[PDB]
């Protein structure tokens, strides 16, 4: 569980 | 086109809860992770949250963990944040934002215009309102400065017109000032013609909706 | 704040401004982007520079971010009156749990009006408020430029802290500042003293308005 990987589909 | 549309601030008391909501438009929302971010009033931005666009991972400031629960609903186009628990350190102006992502660390492409939570342990009390009486020295050139000091209200707003809004000219109404009791004061001032003091009436309206409370306040020169 | 900026900058229009914006090794030291919002007073916050240095489209030229080491920086060009706002830093920090840390922000100050002296008036308490057994003085602050204002209280020339509420200066109709500051005491302390002052300094000069319960 890293909060700065890209949270996003693209 | 891109619209993050807030709701479901207003007043609580300390330990209640309340649910706030960012209905979007102008893109596709499950596509996107969204954030959350607050703003003590007068104070610096602090992240909140995450969710994932698949809402594969939720991440949560320390400050509100075990409290807030972030969620969405795809077929709503709608964000959440469940706040419970609130405490008085939590009144801020909520934020929500579209995450994006650059190279090693992400940001906010589009912000919410915000909602405001205020967490207060205070009470619906209408206005105390005591006159501030113009000097009988005439202080201040030809003009006297007199007003009414509105005291001890909750919640915001008040609002204060002279002589039923027919006087506008010299008028300056004070943001208020937030009292360690958690109840607002604020004064109104007019500066008028001194010669005007034995002739004219001076009389404050002060309006408390949230109380259903109007005073209008005479004031009378001293001696 | 993880990351430190000057708590307020200001500049002429026309000048050229620098925020800066400082961390450490586990958040810009490690590579971790940095990203700029600007946040015009009563709005909410705008992305202004997005990966140390990219200008949204819809962001003038005026606006560009560096970044060397521990260090990133906000330099505005041509300043303009509409930059009158706060600017905050944002990255993020492996030794911290949350995807986003914030700089405390940067006041900017567009110094587009001339200096302003305030205007005092100092209010006693009203009998009926002493007859409903408490009293209160008022301290009413208007028409100064900048915005920046100290107010202080005496009682016969001794400093007073305790009872004191002053409100942050808010912009006037004629892009002047007001504030305005109380003292609560109890009738007795009120009674108790030959004086009391309030005492207001901007820009190093200071006017000082005097009540006497005589």
């Amino acid at each position: 569980a890293n909060p700065n990987a890209n949270p996003n589909a693209n | 086109q891109v619209q993050l549309v807030e709701s479901g601030g207003g007043v609580v008391p300390p330990g209640r809860s309340l649910r706030l909501s960012c209905a979007t438009s102008g893109f596709t929302f499950s596509s996107y992770g969204m954030h959350w971010v607050r703003q003590a009033p007068g104070k610096g931005l602090e992240w909140v949250a995450i969710i994932w666009y698949d809402g594969s991972n939720k991440f949560y400031a320390a400050s509100v963990k075990g409290r807030f629960t972030i969620s969405r609903d795809n077929s709503k186009n709608t964000l959440y944040l469940q706040m419970n628990s609130l405490r008085v350190e939590d009144t801020a102006v909520y934020y929500c934002a579209r995450a994006a992502y650059y190279d090693t660390s992400g940001y906010g492409d589009y912000w919410g215009q915000g909602t405001l939570v205020t967490v207060s342990s205070a009470s619906t009390k209408g206005p105390s309102v005591f006159p501030l009486a113009p000097s009988s020295k005439s202080t201040s050139g030809g003009t006297a400065a007199l007003g009414c000091l509105v005291k001890d209200y909750f919640p915001e707003p008040v609002t204060v017109s002279w002589n039923s809004g027919a006087l506008t000219s010299g008028v300056h109404t004070f943001p208020a000032v937030l009292q360690s009791s958690g109840l607002y004061s604020l004064s109104s001032v007019v500066t008028v013609p001194s010669s005007s003091l034995g002739t004219q009436t001076y009389i404050c309206n002060v309006n408390h909706k949230p109380s259903n409370t109007k005073v209008d306040k005479k004031v009378e020169p001293k001696s | 704040s993880v990351l430190t900026q000057p708590p307020s900058v200001s500049g002429a229009p026309g000048q050229t401004v620098t925020i800066s914006c400082t961390g450490g090794s586990s958040n810009i030291g490690a590579g971790y982007d940095v990203h700029w919002y600007q946040q015009l007073p009563g709005t909410a916050p705008k992305l202004l520079i997005y990966g140390n240095i990219n200008r949204p489209s819809g962001v003038p030229d005026r606006f560009s971010g560096s970044k060397s080491g521990t260090s990133a920086s906000l330099a505005i060009t041509g300043l303009q009156a509409e930059d009158e706002a706060d600017y905050y830093c944002q990255s993020y920090d492996s030794s911290l749990s949350g995807s986003w840390v914030f700089g405390g922000g940067t006041k900017l100050t567009v110094l587009g009006q001339p200096k302003a002296a305030p205007s005092v008036t100092l209010f006693p308490p009203s009998s009926e408020e002493l007859q409903a057994n408490k009293a209160t003085l008022v301290c009413l602050v208007s028409d100064f430029y900048p915005g920046a204002v100290t107010v202080a209280w005496k009682a016969d020339g001794s400093p007073v802290k305790v009872g004191v509420e002053t409100t942050k200066p808010s912009k006037q109709s004629n892009n002047k500042y007001a504030a305005s500051s109380y003292l609560s005491l109890t009738p007795e302390q009120w009674k108790s003293h030959r004086s009391y002052s309030c005492r207001v300094t901007h820009e190093g000069s200071t006017v000082e308005k005097t009540v006497a319960p005589a």
